[PDB]
Order: structure tokens, then sequence, then C-alpha cells
RNA sequence: GGAGUAUGGUCGCAAGGCUGAAACUUAAAGGAA
RNA sequence: CGCCCGUCGCUAGUACCGAUGAAUGGCGUCAUUUAGAGGAACUAA
């Protein structure tokens, strides 16, 4: 019996890969996207409000064996108090904020959704996803109620206001007004060249970004009812950045009623401009006359230019945000006449408030100012290294600027140091200090409770120092690094000139022929483990520095080794997806696993046991029996590559950092895993049906005919049409034709032969009723001929022998109906060979000698 | 620069010609989907619109009138294209009344001599020729065939 | 006269007589056409 | 002597395996397919 | 007589995500390219 792991923590990720929606204050509070959950932010105080789950944790018995699918759109409403999350799956979720439950699920996306759109009733929830599909979804049944599927790319953006017209672009370069009514597209125009990445409407003006600096203009003009005349070009205008422009949003002045909007980028920059009224356009447009009468240029040349300097006319460029990180969302928080303001969360895991404030002109500060910012509890650089303290109370995690200490119990940031490129850490014993190593070659060590470095080494190392290692009782360090040495370091405490303070000095110097890049010292410190470039580790004994071994057999360099309590284990992992478990007794391998699709950057046993914790670059940690060398257990939940893993001392959890900027605990749980009709048939229920519905509406046209004849009595009832034909929206002619054509050929004389007399008598009225529509006959004729020739044929005695007016009458029209098509067929062939035959040989009379 | 821009002109007047001509195809008028169908070259979109126009035509003019003038109205190498389009429709035995329909409102509507000296147009004939002949072979066989009708109604007749 | 492969890129010709373009076929089209010519040059 | 057989004698050369790949059922590449 | 159908894999192309980064240019800083990859998509065969 083997105990489970399941993941009991997800903390360090505050907004990633999605857009933030905000919620005003009863600055508001902030909906993010953290990976798989949804994250509220109270921006004033920087504290999360509140955190949104799908499920049960991942690593679980009854969760799905591929990794979850992280939130990639949000769009809330707030009249409902709802919220629509659209999954990179497909699935949208509709969780009311109140209850924390999902009210809807809807799976009708084969990618990932780009963009949702509530409507104003909160009835209808639109969804563009990257599969070319937009979907219309009534919340009211939770069913789908129609797809537009006439793009060849991901839909980038849309609008929708009212039930009848829509407006999408996609990355294909092109736009597209839909009908609603008719669910087709009634215009398509080709927005930019390569995408059209960012679309905006405001009343009759509509704002796309594609793939360049240039941004177009257009008019919508809906009720134009002439073909190409719904959406206009007017012109173009240069935004300053050359990088393409995700989102663009419109906002308005309540008081003032201007209209600010804003265009995001893909890079630090955010452009804000400013719409001009009505009256000052119309000013603008009287100077430029004064100044083109001033010029001299003539009439159509100024018409010329006005058309050109139309785009310049409406925008004017107001302000340009600028933050230190690449900008993920953005939104327009508040106007007021002072200031507007704009929230953006970036991609290096931050969330940033910017005000500007402005005079109706021109704003009055140069710069906009950066008030709240939500920076606190999170990394903005993957982390490079973890360690568990020796309490088991505190978690250090090390990365490229900063190293923060964490409360794994309360799950947030308890300290927080500056540093540089941290490439590994550990903790002396105690828990009070933390060593780093930089790839500078720099050596710092932070003291928790004076929260500052206390010693910096910065010429331990020449190269970047890959690993570090301490002994047992931390009074020695092994430190190994790429300039092709491992230097030992011993701490001492010596007296301030008077507090002791630790120092750090250098005893020896191992110089190995090439790089080091992972250092382990065994728990009884016997053994100290070395890693090369050359594809092999060493292992020495801690004494003496004699060379016992040199474990080999890996093609790509070994990134991590671990050894176990009983130091009769030594565990190597490769770049070259392998896992080999060798014995230390005598140096001879008991097993390589082939265990993941990319490299295993890290493997750590458990304490006091075999079994050991594997984390890849597959984004999958997986735990491995080592007594029978076998997989146990497969934790999908991380989306991308994993740096780093920490094993508790007591065994409880498993610490976990990735590039996903989220740090995740597996802890032991109390559970344990261990290791029909033929042809014919049909024929004869058609003709039934289809016969039965033409005698009962004949028989109530007769008595319309003789009602209105009398002109008394009460009026005759039409007959109800039957279910099948009213489903299926064909007539019994159709109907029965289809049956026909459904007849295939070598199974028809069998069917005809099959029928009895009275069916032979309805397939005659079928025919005649078929004689009776001009279209039908002629789409058909070489059918109905066969097979009423044939049924004839077969039934001739008997037809004959029947003495019915009606049926003489039947075969008279049904012949006459049959000659005036057959011979039309053949008049037009006739016609149509001597035409043919006399142009061949006019041409050939010209052109023979 | 100049050729780029006149490129992307061809590009976005082809995307508003194909999106004109599925307006009209979902909306009817058949004279403008067929002039679009063969500016475009889409030849089912070209049988579609000339077999649902003989649809309605069989409720002189061989389709709807101002279909027939735009028959008329083509020039040479669109007669070689509807040509060709006729005569591999004929090949096919079902699909041969509208390629007959078609060729007969050109023979009707255009003139002998310039169609005998358009470049090609005798091999498209000669491809065309055999084609209907068996095709007026099976029809006149059917006509004679349709005759059982007249011997039923003499017995029943001499019967009653 | 046998109806065989359209001379145009773009165009494709079937046996049946019936031609049909790339660019008025949906993409769901191309797909069955693609697999049925694969059945086919199988 | 010419030409050629036989040889459970002596001596020497052999022959065999998908390669990487073993103390590891072990990677990317191939080799075949 | 007049197109059997669907999924997945395979191949090519285009744009995106973020790490190693590297190289170069402009003023360590900033910008532009490029490579080892991986990740996830849409079209075309």
């Amino acid at each position: 019996s083997y105990q489970r792991f399941e993941q009991a923590a997800a903390f360090g990720v505050i907004a990633s890969n999605a857009n933030c929606v905000w919620i005003p204050a009863s600055p508001g509070q902030l909906i993010t996207s953290a990976l798989e959950d949804v994250n509220i932010w109270d921006i004033k105080t920087g504290d999360l409000v509140s955190k949104l789950s799908d499920g049960l944790p991942p690593g679980a018995s009854d969760a799905r064996g591929a990794k979850p699918a992280e939130c990639t759109y949000l769009e809330a409403h707030k009249d409902t108090d709802l919220l629509a999350v659209g999954y990179a799956d497909g699935v949208i979720k509709v969780w009311d904020l109140m209850s924390k439950t999902v009210l809807l699920n809807f799976n009708g996306h084969k990618a990932a959704i780009t963009l949702l759109q509530f409507d104003g009733t909160g009835t209808r929830l639109i969804s563009g996803s990257k599969d070319s599909n937009i979907i219309v979804w009534d919340l009211v049944g939770e069913v789908g109620l129609y797809k537009l599927r006439s793009h060849k790319d991901s839909i980038t953006g849309f609008w929708c206001q009212g039930e009848d017209w829509l407006i999408s672009t996609s990355k294909d370069g092109m736009i597209k007004l839909w009908d609603l009514k008719t669910h087709q597209c009634i215009e398509t125009h080709i927005a930019h060249t390569g995408e059209c990445w960012g679309l905006a409407v405001k009343d009759d003006l509509l704002i796309t970004t594609g793939t360049d600096s240039q941004v177009k203009i257009w008019k919508l003009d809906i009720e134009n009812d002439k073909m190409g005349g719904k959406l206009t070009e007017m012109g173009i205008f240069e935004k300053q950045s050359k990088q393409r422009g995700l989102k663009i949003e419109f906002i308005t002045n309540s008081s003032d009623k201007t209209s600010f909007f804003y265009i995001q980028n893909a890079d630090k920059t955010i452009e804000t401009f400013r719409i001009r009224k009505e009256e000052e356009i119309a000013r603008g447009l009287k100077k430029r006359e004064k100044r083109l009468k001033e010029k001299g240029l003539t009439e159509e040349e100024i018409a010329k230019s006005i058309k050109e300097s139309y785009s310049s006319f409406i925008l004017h460029p107001f302000q340009t945000i600028r933050s230190l990180y690449k900008i993920k969302s953005a939104s327009w928080t508040t106007v007021s006449s002072s200031k507007l303001e704009l929230v953006l969360t970036t991609s290096s895991n931050t969330i940033e408030y910017y005000s500007i404030p402005y005079e109706k002109r021109d704003p009055t500060s140069p710069a906009p100012l950066k008030t709240h910012t939500i920076e606190l509890q999170g990394q903005r650089t993957d982390v490079r290294s973890i360690d568990i303290s020796d309490d088991n109370k505190l978690l250090a995690t090390a990365s490229n600027g900063s190293l923060k200490i964490w409360n794994i119990k309360t799950h947030k940031c308890i300290r927080t140091f500056e540093c540089g490129y941290a490439l590994t850490c550990k903790f002396l014993p105690g828990g009070l200090l933390v060593i780093l190593g930089t790839r500078n070659g720099e050596l710092q060590l932070f003291d928790l409770a004076s929260s500052s470095l206390l010693d910096t080494i910065e010429d331990a190392h020449d190269a970047a120092i890959w690993s570090l290692d301490l002994t047992s009782d931390g009074k020695r360090l092994v430190t190994g690094s790429a300039d092709k040495t491992v230097k030992f370091w011993d701490f001492k405490v010596e007296n301030s000139l008077f507090l002791p303070v630790l120092k750090l000095h250098h005893d020896t110097t191992l110089e190995l022929t090439d790089d080091i890049l992972c250092v382990r010292v065994s728990p009884d410190d016997r053994y100290l483990a070395i890693s090369l470039l050359d594809n092999t580790v060493k292992v020495f004994f801690l004494d003496s520095m004699k060379f016992y071994l040199s474990l080999y057999g890996h093609k790509l360099p070994v990134l991590s080794i671990d050894i176990s309590f009983d130091s009769k284990m030594i565990i190597t992992s490769s770049a070259d997806k392998n896992i080999k478990i060798w014995g230390l007794d005598f140096g001879d391998c008991h097993k390589s696993l082939f265990a993941h699709q990319d490299s295993i950057m890290n493997v750590k046993f458990l304490p006091q046991s075999h079994n050991f914790f594997s984390c890849s670059k597959d984004a999958v940690v997986k735990y491995w029996d080592g007594e029978k060398f076998e997989c146990i257990q497969k934790l999908y939940a991380h989306q991308s590559e994993v740096w780093a893993l920490a094993v508790a001392t007591d065994g409880g959890f498993v610490v976990s950092s990735s590039h996903d900027h989220s740090i995740r605990i597996w802890e032991e749980t109390e559970d344990q895993v261990f290791l029909s009709l033929k042809a014919g048939e049909r024929l004869m229920e058609a003709l039934d049906l289809g016969i039965a519905e033409i005698e009962g509406l004949e028989a109530y046209n007769r008595d319309m005919k003789l009602w209105q004849r009398k002109k008394l009595g009460e009026a005759p009832i039409k007959p109800q049409g039957n279910a099948v034909l009213i489903a299926v929206n064909k007539t019994p002619e159709q109907y029965i034709m289809d049956t026909l054509l459904r007849i295939r050929m070598s199974q028809l004389e069998d069917a005809l032969m099959v029928m009895p007399f009275s069916y032979v008598l309805k397939f005659l009225k079928f025919i005649d009723t078929v004689m009776q529509n001009k279209t039908l006959l002629h789409s058909h004729l070489p059918l109905i001929c066969k097979n009423l020739f044939f049924i004839i044929k077969f039934n001739h005695k008997e037809l004959v022998s029947q003495k019915n007016e009606e049926l003489k009458l039947q075969i008279n029209r049904v012949k006459t109906e049959l000659r005036s098509a057959l011979k039309s067929t053949e008049d037009d062939l006739g016609f149509n060979v001597q035409g043919l035959k006399f142009v061949k040989q006019q041409w050939n009379l010209r052109h023979n000698y | 620069e100049q050729e780029i821009e006149e490129e992307q002109e061809k590009a976005k007047l082809q995307v508003e010609q194909e999106q004109s001509l599925q307006n009209y195809m979902s909306k009817g008028d058949w004279t403008n989907a067929f002039l679009l169908a063969m500016t475009l070259d889409h030849p089912m979109r070209l049988f579609n619109v000339l077999k649902r126009a003989l649809g309605e035509s069989r409720s002189e003019v061989i389709f709807n009138e101002e279909l027939d003038q735009a028959i008329s109205i083509l020039n040479d190498e669109q007669l070689i294209l509807l040509m060709k389009r006729c005569r591999d429709w004929n090949t096919n035995a079902k699909t041969h009344t509208i390629a007959q329909r078609t060729i007969r409102c050109i023979l009707m509507h255009h003139n002998i001599a310039k169609l005998s000296e358009i470049p090609g147009m005798v091999k498209i004939v000669d491809a065309i020729i055999p084609y209907t002949q068996r095709h007026f072979t099976r029809v006149d066989n059917l006509v004679e065939q349709s005759y059982i009708l007249d011997y039923a109604l003499v017995e029943m007749d001499k019967l009653f | 006269y046998n109806v065989g492969k359209a001379e145009k890129d773009g165009e494709i010709r079937l046996k049946n007589g019936v031609a049909m373009s790339k660019e008025e076929l949906t993409r769901e089209d191309k797909n069955r056409l693609r697999r049925a010519l694969k059945r086919k040059r199988s």
C-alpha cells in the first residue's frame, strides 16, 4: 500500500494568460486568471478576496490524465452577478459570484476560447474561439442556438449589439458583418494584409488594428441596403508602435460626453487616444478649409487632402502609458472629468493601476502615475530553485531578481530579498539563514531576522555556480560551478568588533576537466557525487577526497543527482529522458527508466524510503517506487516545464515550482494507491402515406368547391398534415420520389415486382400527381419512365381487366405528359445534333483544300 | 509598391466578388449569380445556377430571358469555358439536360460564323456530338417504349 | 472524349463529369475529397 | 610423373546475432520496415 | 450505373506563447535579428 499524493495548494501566480475584468467597488476589485483557477484581488489592500476552483484537486483518483485547461478568457455580467470563464479546451463555465458554483457548462469549441461577450439582457453569451467559429449560447436553456462558421482562422475580436447584426475580425485579415436572422455573413472585407488583431466599434465609428503600425478607420452604416455599403473604409492613421495591437476599447465621460479609447500593444506601451467632439471637428474642418484657401490648392485637390487627413481629424494622440513589463491585458476602469484610470495586468505576473490627470485638451502630468500595484504575492521571473526549511514550516524560492521566503501553512510571502540571477538556493540549519548561488559566480548569504545580506563573496567562482550543497551539520559547503572547479567553503562565526557573524572561508578546490552541473553530499556525509559535462558523474569519498567510482552510461549531461538515506542507492537523472538508479556498493546500474518525453530536471528521494519524485520539462511530476522500479502516481497539474522540486523532511509534502510562475504542494492523503425494412416495403409505406395525404387534400378541395357553390352549411375543416411530411418539409410527391431514389438499381425490379395491385394503382395515382408538376417530372424523367413501364408490363393483364373510367383517364393523362416531356428532350437533342454538325461542316469546308 | 497595391486591390475585389456571389445564390438572382460564376470560374456554382434556372423555367426563351440575354452577351473565352463545361456535363447522362439546354441557347443567341472561327471550338463540338447522338437514341427508345400505354388503353377500351 | 483530370491546378474534375473548384469548396468538403482521393489512390 | 577425387589425422582461417546498448530492455538518430 | 462516411496519425506553410539565450546595432542600458528547442493553434496536402 502506497499513500496517495494530492495537490493541497497553489500560490505564486497573480494574473496569467487571460484578460482581467474589473468589478466596481460597492479603485474596486479586479478578477484575474490564475492558470486553472480564478482570483479576485482587492486593489486598495492588495489581498486575495476569493479564489474560484473548478473541482477536485489534481493528482486525485478521479482526476483526468491530461493537464488541466488554463483560463483563457473572462467576462463578467454585473446585473446577474455572473462570470463566464473560457478555458483552453473549449469549456465555457458560468460561475455565480456569490455561490461560487458552476451554474452552466458548455462544450462546443474544439480549441481555446478567445473572446466572450454577454448580451445586454444577460440571456445569450457569444463565444469566439481559435477554431474559427462563433457560437451563441442560450443561458436559459443551456444549449447552443447557432454557430457562425465562415472564418478561416481564429476570431480575434467581435462586436454584437442587438439581435440583428454582428461584426467579427479574425487573424486571416478579414472582417465580416453577420446577419443573425439568417446566421449568414452579409459583407466581407479585407481589413489588414496579414492579420486583423483588434476591433472596437463606437456608434458609427469602427477601429481595427492589424499586424502593422497602421490602424484602420471604418464607417458602419447598417441601414444602407446597398451591397458593400455596410462597412466603408474612411482613412488610415499610424500609431507609433510597430508591434501589433490586440485590444482596443472605447469609454465615454458621462458629463462632457467625450470619448477616449486605448490601443494595447505587444510591447510595454498602451496608447490612449481622444476623439474630438463634433463641434471641434467642424471647427478643425473650417480651419483646414482656411488653410487650403491660403495655400491656393484646387477644390478637388483640397477634397483629396481632406479625405487624406480625415483620419487625423477625428482622433488625436492623447497619451502613452508605459510599464516595466510586457502587457497581457488592460481595462478602462473609470473616467472622471479630472482623470482617466486604467488597469493593466502584465506578462511577468503583476497588476498595475495607472491614472492620467487631464484638463479636456492635454494631460497635466507628462507621464501617467502608477498608483497601486499587486506585485507582492508573486514572482516576476521563473523559480530556479526552492528549499523547505529544516522545521518544514518555511519555504524559500530563488529566481532572477528576487529571493522570497513563504509560509507554507498560511500560503503567503513572509519576506522578500533582492538578489541576482539565482540558480540555486539552500537553507542553513535552524531555518535562520538562506544561502544563494548566482550565475555571476557570486555567493550571497541572506538572513531572515536582519532581512539583509550578511556575507557576499563576489569572486566565489569565475563562472556560474550551477549547484550547491551543505553537509549534515551545515558547517561545510560544496559549490560546483561552470569554471570546471568545485570549491569547499567552511562556515565559522567571528565576533564583531560584539555579536557573532557567520563567515564563509575557502578551504579546498578540486579542478575537474569539465563543467560541474550538480553536486550532492550524501546524508551520512560519506559520499560526494559530482556531475560533469562529460555525461558522467564522479563519486568521491568526502573524507580524504578519494575517487571511488565514475558512473557513465548517460548520453546527455546529468542534471540531477540524489542519494538515499542508507547511501546504498544513488539516482542520476539527465537530459536524455532517463532516470538511472545505481547501487553505490559497487557501481552497477540496477535500472534505467525512460521516464518523460523531455528532460528530467530534478529527482528527490523521499525521507526514510527508496521511493522518489521526478520533475521534468514535460510538466509532469512522477512519483516512483524504487523497490520494484515502477511509476506509482502521475501528477499533471503543471502547465509548462517545471524547474525545481523539494521534499519535506517528514515526507508529508513535496513542493514544485515551475515556469508557469506557480508553486504547488503535493501532500499525502489518508487514501492509498496500489501499484429493418426491405426495399419495396419502404415504397409501399411511402405510397400509403403520400396517396392518403393527396386523396385527403383532393377530397377537401372538392368539399370546399361544393360548399362555395352551395353558399350554405358549415365549411369543411382542412385535414391536418402528416407529422412526417411536416417534420421533413416535403410534399408527398417529393417524399415518394426520394424513396424511389433511395431504392437502388439492383433491388428496383424486385421492389416493383413485390408490390401488389392496389399499390400499383396507388403508384399510378402518384405518377399522375407527378405529371401535374413540371419541374419534378423533368428532373426525374428517365426514372419515372423506367419504373412506370416496368409496372405496366408486369401487371398488364390485371390492369387491362380493370374497368375504371378514372383509371382510363389517368392513363391518358400520364401518356400525354410523358410523351410531351420526352419529345421535348428529343427535339432539343436533335436540334443540337444538326446544329453542331453544321458548325463542324462549315469549319471543315472553310479549312479544307 | 503600385503593383503590390494593384495586387491588394485584386484580392479585395476577389473577396467582394465571392461574397456577392454567395449572397446572390442565397437570395436567387440567377443572372447575377451566373455572371459572377463565369467570371470567378466556379463550375459547381455555375451548374447549380443553370439547373435551378431551368427548374423555374419548367414552371421563345430557353432560360429566364435576362439569363438568355447574358448568354448572348458572353465573349469567346467565356464561350469556350461554357462549352467545355457543357461537354463535360454532356458526358454524364443525368446532367446532359442542362448541357443540351445551354448549347441550344448558345446556338440560338450567337453567330454561327464567329462560332466557327473561334479557335479550338470544333474540338469541343466534335467531343459533344457522339454523346448527344447516344442520348438521342436513348430518349427515342423511351418514346418507343411509351406505347405500352396505348396498348393498355386499346385493350381496356375493347374490354369496356 | 474521356473526362480526365482538370488542366487548372485549382480545379478538381471527377470521372462523373462534375467539375469543382478549391475556391468554392468548403473546408469540410476539402477534407472529404482528400480522404476519398486517398482511398482511390489506395 | 600428368590430371583428379576421398579424408571422425595435424595446423590455421572460420560461421552465427538490427546497431547504439551494458553492470541498465536505456535517449536522439539511423538499419531495416 | 454517375462522389461510401468518420476519427486519429503523418507532411508542408503561416502567425502566436515564454524560457534559454546568443549574436549584432544604437546609446552597462536599449533596440533589432537569429539559433537549440519545446508549448499550443489554424489553414494546405
